RNA sequence: AGAGUUAAAUUAUAACUAAGCUGUAAAAAGCCCUAGUUAAAAUAAAAUAACCCACGAAAGUGACUCUAAUAAUCCUGACACACGAUAGCUAGGACCCAAACUGGGAUUAGAUACCCCACUAUGCCUAGCCCUAAACCCAAAUAGUUACAUAACAAAACUA
């Protein structure tokens, strides 16, 4: 049997370290009408624009190539005991699963 | 006085527009604050009253930054809500 | 090197200008200093008008005077410099080469400043 | 078009022309902008007065004499005075902070007179005398 | 960069003398403020100046001058039109801004913990 | 603490030019030996940097330079010792500008006030006194803890 800490070690999550800068990939799962949400498999959903270029190219369903910058939106505020959580993260859509 | 004259607080009109001159000169002297001392040294003010409005200007500071700080960041969430009418 | 001696001479000619640097210099060693070395920086127009020995100045040339002396001369030099009417303004700085640069290790972030005020449900 | 916001240094070789004037040969039009009244006086380069028109030389009285409608009657006013002697261009220098300090600039401009620079010499002080106490104790 | 809050306010702990003296506390309020409605200044002057000119020279017969009477006029209009239409325009566009009405709402989305 | 220095203003004072200048919610009184520009010692005070948070026991200290310099191998401690903002006193010197007082001008029922103009003690330097402040960060010094735990408000609660 596998241990919590043998499988959280080897995780994909684990191994991508910092999540500054990653290259990643995601899919959408929602939109309402120039915005994707998009499921790039961590814990918040993120949340991008739709491009002009190939704009119907991007569907419910579709896999997409983001830059993910934060995994969350966090910030403490003047006077406030905890953070903020906008329950989003943040990431630049890049192009579309060049396959 | 001593300094060599024309250097200083000066802007050139071009294609002879004023108005406009003298506009972005009002901006230098604005953004400098030489426009609010010149207007604060026409009394004098003592010097707790002084310690008294830098430290409200400050706080002032902190609280509009912090806010504008907060406003910026929560502006992705003005969007179209999604999940309208659940 | 100890001190610094920034030198502002009257705008002249050669020979008068050296003849001024070597009375400078040789009362600087009367008062008990040793001189390392003697930089001009050239003449320029004054950066604004300096009124000294019933003379209003517009140029002057500029000389630095690297020197070391015993702690107690810096008044007796400052006196002579003084009265000297070729000298248009003079002073004397502890020596930019004595104090070290430590190292910035970089900008330390500071946290918002937490607990200011209590728990309280208002 | 390369505009520079900066004036012409007098060391430089820079050529820019008034009717054939350097920008140091140029008159200028002095204004005091005064909270009760404002002054002005057009000067020769060399600095010969040619010109002099007051908000009190225009007869308006005390307190009408501080409007800006007043600042651009003197304005008029010493431009036509300064064209008389012959005075097409002129730069500008502002002088305190009033009701009458754009006004009597564009007075000057309304009054056929040409505006190339425009300065702001106010005193500042870097903290000299100490100025009369604050009114409403 | 927002100023520093550190060793600013006086508290039990601080070590040196109070920088700050905040009148009421410093805590992230949930709403924004209301927009400040500018003061208002007179219009048409310059226009006004000039056709009085126009009159004090001519004595006052109006056939003289038509230009900076009707010059005026215009003005006058121009002066009713923006008081009218600019009073919406400035009331909801705030340019890269919103409206503090969705601001608020926005605030109290994502509002500030003080308690626990 | 000493000694030395001065950029921005300001002023004596001349030179031109203009009849007004100053002053307010609005005026009056004042000044025209005034005003604008160009020149300028002395005196006093130290824009911006500072959205910094340092030094000092505190009071206090933020123009520039140099000299001297910031007790204790660091517990508490007086009525003893040495200091101590502003104001004030004595004596000598300074005086740009500010200004209690006072005198003019308004205001008002009155106005021994608020507002306007002049001007003084005083603010400055040297020497000596005086020993007071909402001298308040209204939170004693030195070690600690964040356990128990909300009168209210405020700057959370507590141990030795
Ligand atoms: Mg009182
Ligand atoms: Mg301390
Ligand atoms: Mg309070
Ligand atoms: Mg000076
Ligand atoms: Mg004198
Ligand atoms: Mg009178
Ligand atoms: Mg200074
Ligand atoms: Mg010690
Ligand atoms: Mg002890
Ligand atoms: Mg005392
Ligand atoms: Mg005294
Ligand atoms: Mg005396
Ligand atoms: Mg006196
Ligand atoms: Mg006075
Ligand atoms: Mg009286
Ligand atoms: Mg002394
Ligand atoms: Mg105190
Ligand atoms: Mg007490
Ligand atoms: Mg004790």
């Amino acid at each position: 049997v596998e241990s919590f800490a043998s499988m959280l070690r080897h995780s994909p999550l684990t191994q991508m370290g910092p999540a500054k800068n990653k290259l990643v990939i995601g899919q959408i799962f929602h939109i309402v009408e120039d915005d994707l949400y998009i499921d790039f498999g961590g814990k918040f959903h993120c949340v991008c624009k739709r491009p002009e270029v190939d704009g119907e190219k991007y569907q419910k369903g579709t896999r997409v190539r983001l830059r993910l910058l934060d995994l969350e939106l966090t910030s403490r505020f003047l006077g406030a005991t905890t953070d903020t959580t906008i329950l989003e993260a943040d990431a630049v859509l890049l192009g579309l699963q060049e396959s | 006085a001593n300094h060599l004259k024309f250097i200083a607080r000066t802007v050139m009109v071009q294609e002879g527009n004023v108005e406009g001159a003298y506009r972005t000169l009002n901006r230098i002297l604005t953004m400098d604050g030489l426009i609010e001392d010149i207007k604060r040294r026409r009394y004098y003010e003592k010097p707790c009253r002084r310690r008294q409005r830098e430290s409200y200007e400050t706080c002032r500071r902190i609280y509009n930054m912090e806010m504008a700080r907060k406003i910026n960041f929560l502006m992705r969430k003005n969007r179209a809500d999604p999940w309208q009418g659940c | 090197p100890r001190y610094e001696l920034a030198l502002i001479l009257k705008a002249m000619q050669r020979p008068e200008t050296a003849a001024a640097l070597k009375r400078t210099l040789e009362a600087l060693m009367d008062r008990g200093a040793v001189v390392r070395n003697l930089e001009n920086l050239g003449e320029r127009m004054l950066p604004y008008k300096i009124s000294a020995h019933n003379q209003r100045h517009s140029r002057g040339g500029y000389f630095l005077v690297d020197f070391y002396a015993p702690a107690t001369t810096v008044e007796s030099m400052m006196e002579h410099l003084s009265r000297d009417i070729d000298v248009i303004r003079p002073n004397i700085v502890k020596h930019p080469l004595t104090q070290e640069v430590k190292e910035c290790e970089g900008i330390v972030p500071v946290p918002l400043e937490e607990k200011l005020y209590s728990t309280k449900k208002r | 078009s390369s505009f520079s916001i900066y004036p012409p240094i007098p060391g430089q070789e820079n050529s820019l022309r008034w009717a054939g004037k350097k920008f140091e040969e140029i008159p200028i039009a002095h204004i005091k902008a005064s909270y009760n009244n404002t002054q002005i006086q057009v000067v020769s380069a060399a600095h010969q007065p040619l010109a002099h028109a007051s908000c009190g030389t225009e007869g308006f009285r005390n307190a009408k004499k501080g409007t800006g409608i007043a600042a651009q009657t003197a304005g008029i006013a010493a431009a036509a005075k300064a064209t008389g002697k012959g005075v097409t261009h002129v730069r500008v220098v502002v002088k305190g902070l009033g009701p009458g300090r754009l006004s009597a600039i564009k007075g000057l401009t309304m009054g056929g007179l040409e505006v190339i620079s425009i300065t702001d010499n106010t005193p500042i002080p870097h903290n000299g005398c100490r100025p009369r106490k604050a009114r409403r104790l | 960069a927002t100023p520093s809050l550190r060793g600013r306010l006086a508290r039990l702990g601080n070590p040196r003398r109070p920088i700050l003296k905040p009148n009421k506390p410093l805590i992230l309020a949930n709403h924004v403020g209301e927009r400040r409605r500018e003061k208002g200044e007179a219009t048409c002057i310059t226009e006004m100046s000039v056709m009085m000119a126009c009159w004090k020279q001519n004595e006052f017969r109006d056939e003289a001058c038509r230009k900076e009477i009707q010059d005026f006029f215009d003005c006058a209009s121009r002066a009713e039109a923006a008081r009218k239409m600019r009073s919406i325009q400035e009331n909801l566009g705030e340019l890269g801004s919103l409206p503090p009405k969705k601001l608020n709402k926005l605030l109290h989305r994502f509002p500030n913990k003080p308690h626990v």
